[PDB]
RNA sequence: GAAUACUGCCAGCUGGGACUGAGGACUGCGACGUAAGUCAAGGAUGCUGGCAUAAUGGUUAUAUGCCGCCCGUCUUGAAACACGGACCAAGGAGUCUAACGUCUAUGCGAGUGUUUGGGUGUAAAACCCAUACGCGUAAUGAAAGUGAACGUAGGUUGGGGC
RNA sequence: AAAUAUGUAAGAAGUCCUUGUUACUUAAUUGAACGUGGACAUUUGAAUGAAGAGCUUUUAGUGGGCCAUUUUUGGUAAGCA
């Protein structure tokens, strides 16, 4: 008829057998949620930087 | 039935401090947050907009976005057996700079200055911090400090 | 002119200079130890004469032995025991005494017996049970060349150099201690001296800081 | 092929640590200590004898 | 832990920039070894002052040997102990040749008569009684009479063998 | 008893031999086992490990990819090394004279390389000419271009290809894929 | 002015007992030596005796000491006063197929698949083959439709190998 | 207003100097973000450990639980829930 309702027993042991892992950050994170005005201008800024570097390196 | 609304179990955690109610002082709004700044999250109960969920009270994260009246914060949340990245749009009333990171930044400046002086004289300037060491030998003088002998005291009722 | 004795004489000569270096360093260590101990003795005597009390410098080195089995251990002390490399009963390691490691010792107190080892204890321990961690393998020391090959970049050229780096907690104590494989001691030859091990040494048991009697315990365990 | 214990087997004991022969020849394990006639202060004596 | 020695333990609070040279408190502690003696020192210093082991330091520990360890002495001891239902103060008299041996007898006697474990006993004071007529317990007084002499009736002799051939006697 | 901090008797998880029964591949493995033990060049170890890989772990390398690699500065005269198959590419119309060492050449790739004045050679010829991998350039094909990789990590908002047999309208383009029909992913 | 106890140290000496003798040319580190050499120094040799067979040993039966509840199953928990099983022999249960996923081996490779069929044959085999067709080489949209190089097929960070 | 428990940081994806890009921002050659060049081993910025580290694919069984210390709810209580 009636059974157990809930328990967190053994759940931390399960979670730690394959460890609790960190999200593995990167250089250059994704511009998700970054302000559209900011990243719209950032595109043109990077484009100009690349063009000037190419001109300087001939 | 059970109840798991957005602000459930926040009765005391979203209190204002005792005799610290009312208008937020302007230092909160005069603060400047940059992407990469590390901030603490503490919800102000009098500003109901841009308010964090109760899980993030006391969490410390990194600013990833700056808007008109808010900052985006990355927070690592443990879900199951791994950590997930969470992005929070929080009004500046609910955050503050991390004093730990402040002191780390001046520790970086002090380290650079010690290295610059050690380049002149005193190489190997021991930049790394060390734990508290065991104490060295010492002479303790009895002159004017004759030891006083103590003993346990008998039991008394006090009533 | 087959280049057998030509190279053997060169190798034997190099070994001769290595042993001359080791001989002079061990003699210098012996005078340093004698001067130290005689100096603390006379410092105590002179403080008595002057009417003062000489407070000895606190100990810099502890030897810790795991005395409890591997079953039914809470996660935090289990993790600390793993980080101290005490993963089986009667295993022992040296720990440099700082606040960071003292809190670990507090945290694993009910499962270990520790104390401050003497030079005799360290020397016998490293001579009898000293094993090097070379390429992830447990290698019996048994020769000074092994120590020179794995620790000579820190100036440690002999088993006495290694012992010196242990006893006086030197600049490269971390590397020397980590090079030392965790000591696998036996059960004490005349027993534990108590009916029940798992009380504090202060309460008539075995675990905790028994600071100077750790030498007696380890001699029986060695 | 076999670990040979120093602290016995004087041959291995001397292969390691060439100083051991000098130690055992000068009897450095039984070094006679110098004589000093230092006397503890009277205040130390009364403090120790107190109560 | 009744291989008792006596130690003087002197310690203090750790010197500070505002308060160098603290007041150097001293205790007399009966214990089996120096580790237990220092433990007892910090236990009593915590219980009487606001000084714990973390904020202080042991300046000296010295074993005190009995000055005349081979003359019979009358000792008065004051103890406080914890029973199952309260704390009590007690005074006892022990006739013996040294302080440590008197205190060993005290611990054995308190265990025997009051089931008071070492944990539960504070030795307030141990002092030699200078002269007779200050002894107040009859079990010590009766051994202080003139020309004392008594027999030991019913001697029981140890037998090393399982069987004896003689049906032994208890004369003495 | 010992408080194990890691799984016991754990195999390294890397192939130590080719799974294949090709006797000629095994002879190549014997050669590069000797070369990787008796030389200190990391090139020989890299080639030895590459000789163990499976078919999907040795994707084909096109001649266009070889020409693009030889386009790099200072790479014009290097020996291209492909531990796998070199295939032909008709998108590219000009080839330089070059030397390519590979396990296999397609008939078209071999003809195009030879016609360009180059030479196709086996890995043992490479070992004889360049025992330490002197002046070589190891090329590897694109692994994640495989069609099976399209479906790895399928899930809501993950943007992966569903495993599906027939394609078109009426095949999983409805409720779950657009807001007008329930929700989108 | 000394002794002694207690504690500690010796790379102090030495007697008795037990278990073990792994390896199999040499190579090493050393020690003693004025050297030649010797050695307890990278694992036992030397000398001697009896027997040479049921003596040792194996197997088996029994006795003795101590231990040992009946398997299978469901179950949190079975020796269970839970169920099936008196015994034995023989039979007795994850197969084949259509269409598929991942991985692996093989052939060929921008292609690939001969076997529907035709040719042939030593005849259900083997061998040979045209035109198609399937999948792949293009996607996307409900559809009408449109349809993949600014550039060294881009910039940046890392990246084995060279 | 504890104890225990809990978030973050302790650096090269760093710090500093100079000056380049932008359609954002500034009253402004002000900033913001990203950079070109240049200067930074005894310790590259606390301890201890690290058993190799990181990553992927695919699939089994399971999804009746129960017991002990400590915290704890209902119940007089329970080998109760």
């Amino acid at each position: 008829a009636k059974s157990k309702n809930h328990t967190a027993h053994n759940q931390t042991r399960k979670a730690h057998r394959n460890g609790i892992k960190k999200p593995k950050t990167y250089k250059y994170p994704s511009l998700k949620g970054v302000d559209p005005k900011f990243r719209r201008n950032h595109k043109h800024a990077l484009h100009g930087t690349a063009k000037a570097l190419a001109a300087a390196k001939k | 039935g059970k109840s798991h609304g957005y602000r459930s179990r926040t009765r005391y955690m979203f209190q204002r401090d005792f005799r610290k109610h009312g208008a937020v002082h302007l230092s909160t709004y005069l603060k400047v947050y940059k992407v990469g700044d590390i901030v603490d999250i503490k919800a102000n109960g009098s500003i109901q907009k841009g308010m964090p969920h109760k899980f993030y009270q006391g969490k410390t994260g990194v600013v990833y976005n700056v808007t008109k009246s808010s900052v985006g914060v990355i927070i690592n949340k443990m879900v199951g057996n791994r950590y997930l990245e969470k992005r929070l749009n929080l009004r500046v009333e609910h955050i503050k700079h991390s004093k730990c990171r402040q002191e780390f930044l001046e520790r970086v400046k002090a380290n650079a200055a010690k290295r610059a002086e050690a380049k002149a004289q005193g190489v190997a300037v021991q930049l790394k911090r060390q734990p508290a060491q065991p104490r060295e030998s010492r002479i303790v003088s009895t002159e004017g400090n004759v030891p006083q002998t103590l003993a346990p005291v008998p039991y008394e009722t006090f009533i | 002119a087959e280049q057998v004795a030509a190279e053997r004489a060169a190798r034997k000569a190099a070994n001769k200079e290595k042993r001359a270096i080791i001989l002079e360093r061990n003699a210098a260590y012996q005078k340093e130890y004698e001067t130290a101990e005689r100096n603390i003795i006379q410092a105590k005597r002179d403080a008595k004469a002057a009417g003062s009390y000489y407070v000895e410098a606190q100990h810099k080195l502890v030897f810790v032995v795991r005395i409890k089995g591997i079953n039914k251990i809470p996660p935090k002390p289990r993790k600390v025991l793993q980080l101290l490399r005490l993963t089986r009963i009667n295993s022992g390691t040296f720990v440099k005494v700082t606040k960071a490691t003292l809190e670990l010792l507090k945290l694993i107190e009910p499962y270990v017996a520790y104390g401050y080892p003497s030079y005799s204890t360290i020397r016998q321990l490293v001579y009898k049970r000293g094993f090097g961690k070379i390429n992830k393998q447990r290698v019996p020391l048994s020769d000074n060349a092994i120590i020179e090959a794995n620790l000579g970049k820190y100036g440690i050229l002999s088993i006495d150099d290694l012992i010196h780096e242990i006893i006086t907690v030197g600049p490269h104590f971390k590397q020397a201690n980590n090079f030392l494989w965790p000591f696998k001691l036996s059960n004490p030859s005349g027993g534990w001296g108590v009916p029940r091990k798992f009380k504090h040494f202060i309460q008539g048991g075995s675990f905790g800081n028994r600071e100077e009697f750790i030498n007696k315990l380890v001699k029986s365990m060695n | 092929v076999l670990k040979k214990n120093p602290l016995k087997n004087k041959q291995v004991l001397l292969r390691l640590n060439p100083y051991a022969k000098v130690f055992a020849a000068e009897k450095l394990g039984s070094k006679k200590a110098e004589k000093t006639g230092t006397k503890p202060a009277a205040v130390f004596t009364e403090t120790l004898k107190h109560d | 832990m009744a291989h008792f020695k006596e130690y003087q333990v002197i310690g203090r609070r750790l010197p500070t920039e505002s308060v160098p040279e603290p007041k150097l408190f001293r205790m007399r502690i009966f214990a089996s070894n120096e580790v237990i003696a220092k433990s007892r020192y910090w236990y009593f210093l915590q219980k009487l002052h606001k000084v714990k082991k973390a904020s202080g330091e042991i300046v000296s520990i010295n074993q005190i040997n009995e000055a005349h360890p081979t003359k019979v002495k009358n000792f008065g001891v004051w103890v406080r102990y914890d029973s199952r239902s309260g704390t009590h103060n007690m005074y006892k008299e022990i006739r013996d040749v040294s302080r440590v041996a008197a205190v060993e007898t005290l611990y054995q006697d308190m265990a025997a008569r009051h089931r008071a474990r070492f944990r539960s006993i504070h030795i307030l004071k141990v002092a030699e009684i200078e002269k007779t007529a200050d002894v107040k317990r009859q079990y010590v007084k009766q051994f202080l009479t003139k020309d004392l002499k008594f027999p030991l009736p019913h001697r029981v002799q140890k037998s090393t063998k399982t069987f004896s051939y003689k049906r032994p006697s208890t004369f003495y | 008893g010992i408080d194990h901090t890691s799984k016991q008797h754990k195999r390294s998880g890397h192939r130590t031999a080719p799974k294949s029964d090709n006797v000629y591949l095994k002879l190549l493995v014997k050669l590069y086992t000797f070369l990787a033990r008796r030389t200190d060049a990391p090139f020989n170890k890299v080639v030895l490990k590459a000789l163990f890989l499976s078919k999907i772990n040795r994707p084909p390398v096109s001649v266009s990819r070889i020409a693009r690699a030889l386009k790099q500065e200072g790479a014009a005269n290097k020996t291209v090394v492909v531990v796998g198959t070199v295939t032909d590419d008709a998108r590219i119309f000009e080839f330089p004279k070059t030397t390519v060492a590979a396990l296999r050449f397609t008939a078209g790739a071999r003809a195009k390389i030879v016609k360009a004045g180059g030479e196709c050679i086996t890995l043992d010829q490479l070992a004889v000419r360049a025992p330490k991998g002197q002046n070589t350039l190891i090329l590897r094909g694109p692994r994640n271009s495989r069609e099976a990789v399209r479906h790895f990590g399928m899930g809501p908002h993950k943007g992966k290809a569903p495993r599906i047999l027939s394609t078109g309208r009426k095949f999983e383009r409805a409720r779950g894929r657009r807001r007008s029909k329930g929700f989108k992913v």
